[PDB]
């Protein structure tokens, strides 16, 4: 839209899920298992391919 | 809402005009500047209790903590209207120490 205007990751995807109905608490309380859940998928999808 | 689709930025309005084989749309669009840096902080426990903004974020201009929202600065205190609890500062990273105003207490003295 505008200039480039930094933010921490972790925030922005506790922006991400607001924006979907689910608060941002679920993601601070569930940072580990998410990270990991990302890091095996985007590793599945490099067998996938 | 959808990005980018008429305008460039965040849409408001549109006017239509004619043409000899054609439309013309004015665009109207709402941009930022004159931008600033700060320090930010997820969430802040004070008496064991982690609070969480309601609509903003919090900022620090290097002493004081305040609540913002995201487009634009204009800081408030922190008081337990704006903000909601959630659980104990034990398990969230990034908590730093502060202290959360109430009304109740000075109202009622
Ligand atoms: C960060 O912001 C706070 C609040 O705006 C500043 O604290 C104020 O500083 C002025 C400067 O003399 C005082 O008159 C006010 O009484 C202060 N208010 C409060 C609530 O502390 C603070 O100075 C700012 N920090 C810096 C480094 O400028
Ligand atoms: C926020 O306050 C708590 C409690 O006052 C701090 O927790 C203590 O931190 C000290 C410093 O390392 C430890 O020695 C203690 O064992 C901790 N627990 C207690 C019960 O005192 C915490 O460090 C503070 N956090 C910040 C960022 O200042
Ligand atoms: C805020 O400070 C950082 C730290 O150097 C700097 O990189 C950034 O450009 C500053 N913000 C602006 C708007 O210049």
């Amino acid at each position: 839209a505008g200039a480039a205007l930094q933010i921490p990751f972790a925030m922005q995807m506790a922006y991400r899920f607001n924006g979907i109905g689910v608060t941002q608490n679920v993601l601070y309380e569930n940072q580990k298992l998410i990270a990991n859940q990302f890091n095996s998928a985007i590793g599945k999808i490099q067998d996938s391919l | 809402k959808r990005v980018d689709f008429c305008g460039k930025g965040y849409h408001l309005m549109s006017f239509p005009q004619s043409a000899p084989h054609g439309v013309v749309f004015l665009h109207v669009t709402y941009v930022p500047a004159q931008e600033k840096n700060f320090t930010t902080a997820p969430a802040i426990c004070h008496d064991g209790k982690a609070h969480f903004p309601r609509e903003g974020v919090f900022v620090s201009n290097g002493t004081h903590w305040f609540v913002t929202q995201r487009n634009f600065y204009e800081p408030q205190i922190i008081t337990t209207d704006n903000t909601f609890v959630s659980g104990n500062c034990d398990v969230v990273i990034g908590i730093v120490n502060n202290t959360v105003y109430d009304p109740l207490q000075p109202e009622l003295d």
